[PDB]
């Protein structure tokens, strides 16, 4: 079997500068000078599109950006210039020995001018009362970078038992970030207090963002 | 216009088989080889099967014992059974068309996510969500809903029947207690709310359970 | 002109078969030169028997030698072939020998010689050293593998024909025992150059290559299972020289089969296997 | 067993074969009888060079025999190449009967005959009757071309050495006329037999078709001509029978270039030639 | 060199009936049993858009209603269920023998229901006036089938000289025809006269549409 | 998106030489041929030529005397060359791609029209169209634009930069007098007319001439 290796596994780059994506195979994928290997294209939440085929051929359709080269057993992809719309998860494939085998996908994260989190907080409706629990949620969006952190006051007590946190993709419009923090609580728990506040300690301001509800 | 359409069950027990149809349009099946690709988050992707256009199939070493790929060139649909599911055979199964003259699959269809374990199906529960206070009127408020306690993983979020796709920020899922809970955010323009009725759609096709809700501030 | 010898004295085989030639018909010459005076009936039917063997180490040059030119447009594998052509020729020449041996030897059981007889065993001596001394040459253990297998088995053939000859002299010294020698040599060299003709008649007769026949098969085998090859059809292998493979193949593949990972796939496959020259057809079958 | 006699007999060819073969075999075994009395010099070497004559016819018969037999993956063409190597054998058979004819004739020459006369003119009377016969029978103007012009060629130099036998004996009741008849003979047979061995050894040598060398620059051109195709390459075509050629080819063609039609087209265009087997090759350039 | 024919030379179908073209050529197109007949749809106004490549394969992307078929030397397009959309040309192209060639082009009318054409008038402009000229432009729009009448009378008289007639290809949409009928006259003869009217015979009503100004 | 674009010019003469360049993009010149194929009225589709990726050309056999294709590989630019144009030469002149493995034309280029004749490039006269009189106002009124004397025959006509393409109808040019006349229609609710502005575009890129003119009642 030929095992696919892509270095880096994660990749940063500007908006306009030069990207590399490298996908080194077990052994060499060569025959009468052709070279079998395919890089495929996965945004998220969507199926892979395939850009190169035999590792130099553009697919009919795509942007000219994209460009393939290599031989043997190391291969790269190059995109530039970069855009906004490149954010996405890279693959390459070998159909040289069955079985075909993909290598492990090379993330992309396009750098851009850092942004503050809008942070908003909603309170559990009235279907969560009469069903008997609570949920409160804090919605971080469109805040660069991914890294950020979410602090969960109650009453001035700090909790973090029945905190989750979901995030998403970087945006193929303005490569900026979401984040969502849940507090899952019971009914009686709920009532007992009265103020929540929610906090996001993100990079670009050393003080952080409060939304608060007092209920 | 090249569609490939698959219809499996999300579903599946630990001890029984799975069948997915993957139906195709704009080409003929007499003339092109479909594969089938299937992609987890813990094994990436994996390629499981193909079958040409006589109806010779070609299958994975690893899963020669398990997979069954057939075809009907008249109703242009492509069938594939695998048997003795586990636990680690959960992921997104797709059905792509090969390149013609070539090895890559040029043409991929959205695939029907598979989990297989032994939970049962939970219609979804959504909740409305509006902001507390009657303040920060600065021409864009945020919305939301909350769609909690529902199974399994796939569920989809639309507002305004996707009439709003500006501003949609819908959030992957979390597994708690063997049942995701998801959430999704729409920011709105202050004048058109709530002057303008706002609705959120989450449709669950494992449970055949289409909601909508409308929020109604406070 | 001149360029020939040259070439000759260059290649160490063509020139150790140069040498041999020279030698059989000088020598040949002299027991012509010496049964000019008299004992003609048998000493001149041996000094053109010893003209003719002559002519088969001249052939055996000559296909030595051609087989290092290049091709011109007419000949597209080349004079390869010239090496098994020679060593088909070397084997009925050395059946042909045997029965001339076989029909001697019949003559001098049913007649009685009044002819000299000390000077023709002299000359069979000489005649010995020669064959022994072209075994000791020739021991071995552009191809040019069948010419020297041929002419080692043409100085064995002589050799026995000399042994046959001394031991029937010594014999007869110490009637029957002449024709039974004959007939016995005669047997030793066709079933010695059996083998030979055998391999010949293989080659020329676009006969699969004997070591290639076994791993056909499997290599068959390893083919249908590529991707997209729906069958495999008219596949013909034939031999050229000594380890040299000349195989065509035509495969039906699916209309949307890639084409050149099946041929590059096949031509592994056949190179694997010892094919250095191999044409593959590839035909895209409809539905 | 008997399936053998009754496929002998079924076809034309075979069954004229098997007649002459009975016929030279059944004539050689009563001149070895009639000889065995006396005269065994010159009786037992004609009784057994007929029977030498007899061996090649065999050899004849059995590969104009075998030629009708089916593919056993093992001799992929078949054993259609049967008649080509009797053809070779038979001019081989011819060439050294003739060099025979004239250490026969030197030895006559150079001897002093004390043997019966009569009976030996006789019997070549017969021979030459035999001879005759042979010739009027074989008379012309599974593929079996090779074998009918050899069998002829043999039949027409036996005729040469028996009319060669009756001049010298005509002339010498009417010395020197010997030698010369028998140089004579032997130059004929020679020079007659030099074109059936030039076309058994360019059939044999993996030559290309002399009938087809005239039109291949044409068929390259025109293949040349084919939309995509860059570059015709590595091209061999040999003989396999009469107005049998196979063929192999090699092209380069565009990236996206109709491999279909282009195939179709060369095959056309080779078929359109003569060339019933062609394997065509197919590669797409890269850029 | 291969002359292809095309019968009919125009075909009418109705909206969701069976329509078949017929392309012959001169010689055989075969070989190695693939027949090299390819097929084209050009509408009005746009470049030819390949259907059927092979005589037997459809185009990624064409909707399956196209069919092919046939071999050697006649073939036939089959369009089942044939649609408003499918009213253009279409052509049969052999690539079996250099130099590649297109048959003659087979116009396809789509049937419907008749209707009435939408008779306007427009007399000549400010800037014709001063310009030197006039034109009075009569438009017929919407109307089946294809043949239709005009005829100008100029204060009651019969004028045929400066009449100028132009057709639209049939629409895709609605499967209708629009008209123009041109009347090109000097200044003086224009200001001579004062009523102009404009009528549209058609098989839909006996009686033609009028429409007239009084200048 | 695989588009093919002609750039030539749209008037030559009658013995002059003519230049049209076949700017591709979404392919690489590198793997695949471009053939150049022109449609005249009077006979119908011809194949010209086609260039391979190597630069090798192929001819027709009536045309093998005056074609000359070349490439440009890097800039991505296919130049077609004719010389001793005469009047029989007008026509569409259209470059496609090959099909990949084919020899049919799957992606076509909206040619440049070439007409051959001795006169010279006049600008488009655009003259408005309006109702005489102010009746007839069952909610749909007609309005056109009478563009008269051009030459040669392309002119494009749009209304208000072709946001209204509904109830358009543009109608073939006839030849009078060595000129082009060319009228279009368009079909509007009265409710819209005279209340929102109407505006006839009209270009001729011969003459490198655009025309915007307005509607005005009476």
């Amino acid at each position: 079997d030929i095992v696919l290796t892509q270095s880096p596994a994660s990749l940063a780059v500007s908006l306009r500068r030069r990207a590399t994506i490298s996908c080194r195979a077990s052994e060499s994928v060569d025959g009468y000078g052709h070279s079998f290997m395919h890089w495929y294209q996965q945004k998220s939440g969507q199926p892979p599109k395939l850009l190169i085929y035999r590792a130099s051929n553009l697919e009919s359709g795509v942007p000219a950006r994209f460009s393939g080269s290599g031989s043997r057993t190391d291969f790269t992809l190059t995109i530039d210039p970069v855009e906004a719309d490149d954010a996405a998860t890279y693959y390459c494939q070998q159909s040289n020995e069955d079985p075909y085998t993909f290598g492990s996908g090379t993330k992309l994260e396009i750098k851009r001018a850092d942004a503050a989190p809008t942070v908003s907080i909603f309170p559990p409706s009235s279907e969560q009362l009469t069903s008997g629990g609570a949920s409160v949620v804090c919605f971080l969006n469109n805040f660069y970078p991914k890294d950020i952190n979410v602090k969960w006051k109650i009453d001035g007590s700090e909790r973090q038992n029945g905190v989750l946190n979901s995030w998403t993709d970087q945006d193929s419009k303005d490569s900026t970030y979401s984040m969502s923090s849940t507090l899952t609580l019971t009914k009686d728990e709920y009532e007992r207090h009265n103020s929540y506040t929610c906090e996001a300690t993100h990079k670009t301001s050393t003080s952080p963002i409060v939304k608060s509800f007092n209920r | 216009e090249v569609q490939l359409q698959e219809s499996g069950p999300g579903l599946v027990a630990p001890s029984q088989s799975l069948s997915i149809t993957c139906t195709v349009s704009g080409f003929s099946l007499t003339n092109y080889a479909v594969h089938w690709v299937r992609q987890s988050p813990g094994k990436g992707l994996e390629w499981l099967g193909v079958i040409w256009s006589n109806g010779r199939t070609d299958y994975n070493a690893a899963f020669i014992s398990r997979l069954s790929i057939s075809k009907d060139n008249s109703k242009s649909q492509v069938f594939f059974k695998m048997n003795s599911l586990q636990a680690d055979d959960t992921a997104i199964y797709y059905c792509a068309r090969k390149l013609a003259y070539e090895g890559a699959m040029d043409y991929w269809g959205q695939g029907t996510s598979v989990t297989v374990s032994s939970a049962k199906t939970t219609p979804p529960s959504v909740y409305p969500l509006a902001p507390g206070s009657a303040a920060q009127t600065n021409s864009m408020v945020t919305l939301g809903c909350l769609v909690k306690g529902y199974f399994p993983e796939p569920v989809t979020v639309t507002w305004n029947s996707g009439s709003l796709s500006s501003g949609v920020h819908t959030f992957p899922a979390v597994l708690q207690s063997d049942l995701y809970t998801l959430s999704s955010s729409v920011t709105v323009p202050s004048s058109t709310w709530p002057s303008e009725t706002v609705t959120c759609n989450v449709a669950h096709p494992a449970s055949s359970t289409k909601v909508d809700k409308k929020i109604v501030p406070r | 002109i001149s360029g020939w010898f040259r070439s000759i004295l260059s290649d160490k085989t063509s020139r150790n078969l140069f040498f041999f030639l020279c030698l059989n018909l000088s020598f040949a010459f002299v027991e012509l030169l010496y049964g000019i005076w008299s004992n003609c009936l048998g000493l001149i039917s041996d000094s053109f028997h010893m003209f003719f063997d002559s002519t088969a180490i001249l052939a055996g040059l000559a296909a030595s030698v051609i087989s290092k030119w290049r091709d011109n447009d007419a000949f597209s594998y080349g004079y390869v072939r010239a090496e098994v052509l020679a060593g088909f020729v070397n084997g009925l020449f050395l059946i042909f020998t045997a029965f001339f041996i076989f029909s001697e030897g019949v003559e001098r059981a049913l007649a009685p010689p009044d002819v000299h007889h000390e000077r023709l065993l002299l000359v069979s001596i000489l005649g010995f050293v020669v064959n022994l001394i072209g075994i000791f040459v020739f021991k071995h253990g552009g191809p040019s593998r069948q010419i020297l297998q041929g002419v080692f088995l043409h100085i064995l053939a002589d050799t026995l024909g000399s042994i046959g000859v001394i031991a029937s002299a010594i014999m007869m010294q110490n009637m029957i025992a002449d024709p039974i020698c004959s007939i016995l040599i005669a047997i030793l060299i066709v079933v010695s150059v059996i083998p030979l003709l055998r391999e010949s008649v293989g080659i020329l007769m676009q006969r699969t290559p004997p070591l290639l026949e076994n791993s056909l098969p499997q290599c068959y085998q390893r083919v249908q299972q590529l991707q997209g090859v729906y069958s495999l059809q008219e596949q013909h292998f034939w031999t050229l020289c000594s380890d040299v493979y000349v195989g065509t193949l035509k495969l039906i593949v699916a209309p949307d089969a890639d084409a050149r990972w099946i041929l590059s796939q096949t031509h592994n496959i056949f190179t694997q296997a010892g094919v250095r020259q191999l044409y593959v057809q590839i035909d895209f079958a409809a539905m």
